């Protein structure tokens, strides 16, 4: 049971982190554009069994767009991200729908507004009203805060099993198992770990 | 959950870290509830953290006797230890593990639970 | 009385037992 | 070996690169991933559009004929010009000819609808290079071709569909202004043929996807249309009745009659009113027989998400509230329209009830619409007093924690729906809290929710029954919490207690001993170790004191003194359990009590006692540890002093003013204090390395340091007695800072520092011309050389260094004048350099500086510091405002980009530039700054844009500089010049335009 997820929007929206963020936990600080694009296998567990999300992460600059909208061609379902710092990145959410909706005329389609944790937002939420007209779910995100960062996974997993009342559930969790010659190794690792300070530590966790 | 023959000894907020060696860099993991998960019928701890909202197995690894916690340089709220198997991703791999709690209490709370399941891993 | 009994009732609460 | 396809040599292996194609499609992994780089070469490849004809024509893949169909399109949208004419026309009949053999075979018109709907998409991109001036027969043939086959007649739909969308609703942007207008008024002028062909086909049946394609492209004229072909013709008719009962049309002429209730109308016509009246009767209508009646349980039928229910109720929604917030007053008069204004109102009311936060939001503006009409209108709020009477409860039980926005919204309209009928929101909310007492309705969020709702209408009753309301329920609420067992609940409905408590000071105002009843209980509750308890303590302790507090300061009577001295005398024992961050917020509130009382004296007095517990502690520490600076490392010792200094920043941020006594008793030694923290921050860098300043014990040294910036600047912003800030604390606070910033190394340097300067030079900049300078001898270079390198190092200093040189250059320009002119230089370099970030912070600031830096110079005259000025550097800020404007990498800052262009241009077309900005033997003497200007910017625009004519060029040219003081003109000929950079052979009459 896979589904095609393609994740379309400006450059810098923060779309490749945050699959990232889904994928290995982690928040990567650094802006590196992405190259046309990028295919994740994303597997969530349900009520319903697990859902297998393929997610087109698509490019946002020009300059690297790529195939464009070659990339949504069978396309099941999609995330709209834009930057809540960055007006103009609202400005372009009707283009890239209009791409979009071109190639794929009936999917389920997430609006996502990026990067809430900033203090300095740009665009209010009164301003954001573009799904209405066009049926898309919307959601405030923040990969960086985590802030209802499973939201449009869990909408669209709704909306594509048919089932309302679908939920996440916990994985099965196997028992974990139990050499000196690489015991130098690990304490040579070690030693550069502990040496190497751990990111924002000011965090509440 | 496959958490049923077991009991839980502590619980404890945390976030997670792995160490990427080829980037002389931390990465996070994870982000939840750190259990200490005591099973009773063969009579072993183990680590089991889950992560929020998604509730997927950032750590999954028993409580060596072994390992040894040691601080970081920027943090009196963390440890740092090496982890030999880890089957959060999978088949047991080799982490440099490090584990922030909201304050020094805490990160000292678990220390002293970390060592106690030591003792009852040899056993 | 009535402002007299809430503003005595209000000093009776507790959180506890 | 799929790099096969890449090697245009040979010939086009097409059953290859249909394998290449559907392995990027289908498979996965590397081999997915490398198929990835392979098409996006083959993509990029200019030559590669030759090779399209035989792929739309020999491959066997629809996704490799998307693809061929892609690569033209990127050559009809920015080459089509520079081909050789057949080509063009080549191209142009093999598309056509494509599209009617597709419509032709049935099972590739009903299987392949990607690649009919990209096929349409191409055709449309060249009858907006070709048509009409080249193609005047595409529209009558187009309906001439309609009646043919019905594949045909639904397949130019679509190309209508998006032909009027590339024209009028995304062409503001992709085209130049010329370029629009003439598409407009093109499909304007044949638009009577195009309307009669879609009414024929709406009319005529029969094949449901004719009918919605039709619809589809229906709702695109309705943007843009005149309304004669809606009003003068039977398609409302059509609309509101056939198009309603069927499902497959039903959603998408939802949406046109959407779009027909914002139509421009004339609001004099009787039938036009009718006509308006009789299209929403008729809609309703079969909303009621054919989907679902009025009283049908809509959050039910949303939650059940059954095929396109919700999208339908979505619609439904925009649809009623879009119609009803414009025409409404057509049905309120007339009485037989009395029940079709309110069952749509009743609709309203149950898709109100849907568990759908976005789209609660939609129908709550419409209810915020209509509510505040009602509470203006005369002769209306009768009509909707049972409509009023369900939004009530609707609201009272769907609200929200006080979204920010959210419940801004839902206390407006129940603060309206309560002056509409008081006893009515009063018989709701005590029935809800009586059903919270017998349990039937018993929740955490239910009696959270009723108290959200019950404290936002505080200030809508008369005082006399806000106070019988009051007391019921707060008497109704003890109760409750009596009631209930164990502290898990005790807590919620003390905390629910104590909310509603909190949004009525007027009602705490009027009776004291309530009031000191309140705050001793809130005292008590600073002790009680559950979880959330002491933070809802302290939060309402400090809400009931910004709206109470003249009633502390004041003695009330019976009273032996101001309760303020009260609660200062035990504020040990009340404080004892608090956690720091909520000693701060106490003291805080005690300061706001204290700036109430006007009397000097007394309120000096009252600081010395308040602050008598930090300040006894700071005593201690300041002989401590200064005999001998070692304990300044001790953690304890670190924290002790931190929260000293949070302390006095929060009694001086609700003080301000007021506060300076109490600055005055610990400056001098904090001061020290900050040097001495200074020294072991750099002595612990020295012994340890950098890695020190990530460390707890340096990073609770920066810290402290941090936290007496802060104090500085909370004073300093607030000050009233500006001459006691330059005499007693400019001067000691720089000797103090900026001598330690700038000889740390930079992973040492505060950036705090920078925005503490920025808040000094804010109040006092005008009066002090050389503390300004000494401030940016010690930041600005070596600041500077901090952030030079990239985009990405240091970004807090990277936003303060802009915000301190962008009020230096507002209250004190002397300061950059006295600067060496290696050092102007650098300045020059730095604005230009914040024009190239894309941090929004830093771009906006940059583009400010270099505007106001422009209005210094230009005041200044024909002195030679201006004159050296413009040669020096008129032209390096011309340029360097063209490159960020054109590299489509800053568009966030077009506006400003242009403001600041036009200001420039202006200056040399309004001859305030005395002195020519070329050297004698560039250009012959006696040439005006004008011709050179257009010389210079010629040249300029040739070498970076080659690809464009001189004539183009010129013609941008000459009208921007005519357009210098017209901003939203000129900014339409950047645009239009933004257009035709993207491609080959623009039209230079373009800009001809205005
Ligand atoms: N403060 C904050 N920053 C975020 C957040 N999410 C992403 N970012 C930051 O935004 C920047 C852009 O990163 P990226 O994920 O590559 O954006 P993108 O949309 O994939 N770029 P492109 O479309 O060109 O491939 C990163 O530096 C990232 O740290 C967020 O939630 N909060
Ligand atoms: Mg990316």
């Amino acid at each position: 049971v896979q589904f095609k997820l393609v994740l379309v929007g400006d450059g810098g929206t923060g779309k490749t982190t945050f699959v990232k963020r889904h994928l290995t936990g982690e928040f990567e600080k650094k802006y590196v554009a992405t190259l046309g694009v990028e295919v994740h296998p994303l597997v969530f567990h349900t009520n319903r069994g697990p859902i297998k999300f393929n997610v087109w992460d698509t490019a946002g600059q020009e300059k690297f767009g790529g195939l464009r909208d070659g990339y949504y061609i069978q396309a099941q379902c999609a995330i709209i991200m834009f930057d809540v710092t960055s007006r103009v990145t609202y400005k372009n959410v009707p283009n890239w729908h209009r791409d979009l909706v071109r190639v794929c005329e009936n999917i389920p389609i997430v609006l996502c507004g990026n990067k809430v944790d900033i203090k300095d937002r740009k665009v209010k939420a009164k301003s954001i009203v573009f799904h209405r007209k066009k049926n898309l779910q919307y959601y405030d995100i923040s990969a960086k805060s985590n802030y209802n960062f499973e939201k449009p996974f869990l909408w669209l997993a709704r909306k594509l099993i048919g089932d309302p009342n679908l939920e996440f559930v916990a994985m099965p969790a196997l028992a974990p198992p139990e050499d000196p010659a690489l015991a130098a190794q690990y304490e040579h690792d070690l030693e550069v770990a502990q040496t190497t300070a751990l990111p924002d530590e000011d965090d509440d966790l | 959950t496959m958490e049923e023959d077991e009991e839980v000894l502590y619980k404890v907020r945390a976030k997670l870290f792995r160490f990427d060696a080829d980037a002389k860099e931390w990465k996070e993991r994870g982000t939840g509830d750190c259990k200490f998960l005591k099973n009773k019928k063969t009579n072993k701890v183990r680590i089991l953290m889950r992560r929020d909202k998604t509730l997927k197995i950032c750590a999954n690894h028993i409580i060596a006797p072994e390992y040894t916690l040691k601080p970081n340089v920027g943090s009196d709220r963390s440890w740092v230890y090496a982890c030999t198997a880890d089957i959060a991703e999978g088949e047991a791999e080799a982490f440099t593990f490090a584990i922030r709690f909201g304050s020094k209490e805490n990160a000292d709370k678990f220390k002293e639970e970390f060592e106690k399941a030591q003792e009852i891993n040899k056993k | 009385t009535n402002l007299e009994a809430l503003q005595k009732k209000l000093e009776e609460l507790e959180l506890d037992e | 070996s799929m790099e096969g396809i890449l090697d245009f040599s040979n010939d086009l292996d097409i059953a290859l690169l249909d394998q290449v194609v559907s392995t990027f499609y289908q498979g996965s992994g590397v081999q997915q991933k490398q198929a990835q780089e392979i098409l996006t070469k083959f993509q990029d490849n200019p030559d590669a559009w030759q090779k399209a004809d035989q792929i739309l024509q020999f491959s066997t893949n629809p996704q490799s004929k998307f693809i061929a169909l892609s690569i033209l399109d990127k050559l009809i949208t920015r080459k089509w010009k520079l081909l050789p004419n057949d080509h063009r026309i080549g191209i142009r009949n093999f598309v056509v000819g494509m599209i009617i053999s597709m419509c032709q075979d049935d099972e590739v018109f009903k299987t392949q609808k990607n690649l009919i709907n990209k096929s349409d998409l191409t055709l449309v991109q060249i009858l907006k290079q070709e048509w009409p001036q080249n193609w005047p027969e595409f529209i009558p043939e187009l309906i001439g071709s309609s009646s043919s086959s019905v594949n045909v007649c639904e397949n130019n739909m679509i190309v209508l569909k998006l032909l009027s969308e590339e024209v009028f609703d995304f062409s503001a942007e992709q085209m130049t202004q010329a370029k629009a207008l003439h598409l407009k008024n093109s499909m304007s002028k044949e638009f009577e043929q195009i309307f009669k062909l879609c009414f024929q086909v709406l009319e005529q049946g029969s094949s449901s996807s004719l009918i919605v394609a039709t619809l589809e492209s229906l709702l695109r004229y309705l943007h843009w249309i005149p309304y004669r072909y809606i009003y003068e013709t039977n398609i409302l008719e059509l609309l509101s009745t056939k198009f309603m009962t069927s499902p497959d049309t039903r959603a998408i002429t939802l949406k046109c009659l959407t779009e027909v209730s914002n139509l421009k109308i004339p609001q004099d016509n009787d039938l036009i009113k009718r006509q308006t009246v009789l299209f929403f009767q008729n809609t309703l209508q079969q909303i009621a027989t054919s989907v679902m009646p009025v009283t049908a349980d809509l959050k039910a039928t949303y939650a059940n998400a059954n095929g396109n229910d919700q999208s339908f109720l979505q619609d439904l929604a925009m649809f009623l509230t879009t119609y009803l917030a414009r025409n409404r007053a057509l049905l309120e008069s007339d009485e037989s329209l009395r029940e079709l204004l309110l069952n749509a109102h009743q609709y309203l009311i149950q898709l109100s009830k849907i568990e759908e936060r976005e789209l609660f939001k939609t129908t709550l503006d419409y209810w915020h619409n209509l509510v505040a009409d009602l509470f203006y209108e005369p002769l209306k709020k009768h009509i909707y007093e049972e409509i009023c009477s369900q939004l009530r409860l609707v609201i009272i039980e769907n609200m929200v924690r006080p979204t920010i926005q959210l419940y801004k919204s839902e206390r407006e309209v129940l603060v309206y729906l309560t002056h509409l009928n008081v006893i009515d929101t009063e018989e709701i909310m005590i029935s809800k809290l009586a059903r919270q007492i017998d349990g039937s309705e018993w929740s955490w969020h239910n009696i959270n929710t009723l108290s959200w709702a019950i404290g936002s209408i505080s200030g809508t009753m008369s005082e006399d029954t806000e106070k019988r309301f009051v007391v019921t329920v707060i008497k109704d609420l003890l109760g409750l919490c009596e009631q209930k067992r164990g502290k898990d609940n005790k807590a919620v409905v003390a905390s629910d207690i104590m909310y509603v408590v909190g949004q009525y000071p007027r009602f705490l105002k009027a009776h004291w001993n309530f009031l000191r009843t309140v705050i001793l209980k809130l005292f008590e509750f600073m002790h009680e170790t559950h979880e959330g308890v002491q933070d809802m303590a302290c939060d309402t302790f400090i809400k009931i004191v910004q709206k109470c507090k003249y009633h502390f300061v004041i003695q009330q009577p019976r009273e032996s003194e101001p309760f303020i001295q009260t609660i200062i005398r035990d504020i040990q024992k009340t404080t004892a359990d608090l956690q720091p961050q909520q000693v701060h917020t106490f003291y805080k509130a005690c300061g706001i009590i204290i700036s109430e009382e006007r009397s000097v004296a007394e309120r000096n007095r009252l600081l010395s006692d308040l602050m008598q517990l930090p300040n006894m502690a700071w005593d201690t520490i300041v002989e401590q540890s200064t005999a001998n600076p070692t304990l300044l490392l001790d953690s304890e010792t670190v924290k002790i002093i931190a929260n000293i200094i949070k302390t006095n920043v929060a009694v001086c941020t609700s003080m301000g003013a007021d506060f300076y006594p109490q600055l005055g008793h610990i400056y001098y030694n904090m001061l020290q204090l900050y040097r001495a923290v200074s020294s072991m921050i750099s002595a612990q860098v020295a012994a340890e390395g950098l890695i020190a300043t990530k460390t707890p014990k340096v990073r609770g040294l920066r810290t402290i340091k941090k936290e007496i910036l802060k104090l500085v600047e909370t004073y300093i912003s607030k000050a009233r007695n500006l001459d006691d800030v330059v005499k007693v604390l400019v001067e000691p606070l720089l000797n103090a800072v900026l001598e330690d910033y700038m000889n740390n190394v930079p992973d040492a340097r505060d950036a705090e520092v920078l925005n503490c300067m920025t808040t000094v030079v804010e109040k006092v900049g005008h009066m002090i011309p050389q503390g300004v300078i000494l401030i940016l001898q010690s930041v600005f270079e070596c600041t500077l050389d901090m952030i030079n390198k990239d985009f990405t190092e240091y970004p807090e200093h990277r936003v303060e260094f802009y915000k301190l040189l962008k009020v230096i250059n507002e209250k004190s320009f002397a300061a950059f004048l006295e600067l060496p002119p290696a050092a102007f230089k650098l300045f020059v370099d730095a604005i230009c350099w914040a024009f190239k970030h894309n941090n929004r912070d830093v771009e906006v600031n940059g583009l400010q500086i270099a505007l106001d830096l422009v209005k210094n110079i230009e005041r200044m005259g024909n002195v030679p510091f201006a004159n050296e000025f413009h040669k020096n550097y008129f032209f390096i800020f011309v340029s360097e405002t063209f490159f960020v404007l054109t590299d489509s990498d800053h568009k966030s800052g077009f506006s400003k980009q242009a403001l600041l262009l036009m200001k420039l241009i202006s200056l040399v077309y309004d001859n305030k530039i005395s002195v020519p900005l070329y050297q004698e033997a560039e250009v012959p003497q006696g040439t005006s700054n004008q011709v050179y200007l257009s010389q210079y910017l010629a040249n300029m625009l040739s070498n970076a844009f080659p690809h464009l004519t001189s004539e183009q060029i010129a013609s941008f040219l000459s009208a921007l500089t005519k357009q210098c003081k017209d901003l939203v003109v000129f900014k339409g000929t950047l645009r239009d010049f933004l257009v035709q950079i993207k491609e080959v052979g623009g039209d230079p009459t373009d800009y001809l335009f205005a």
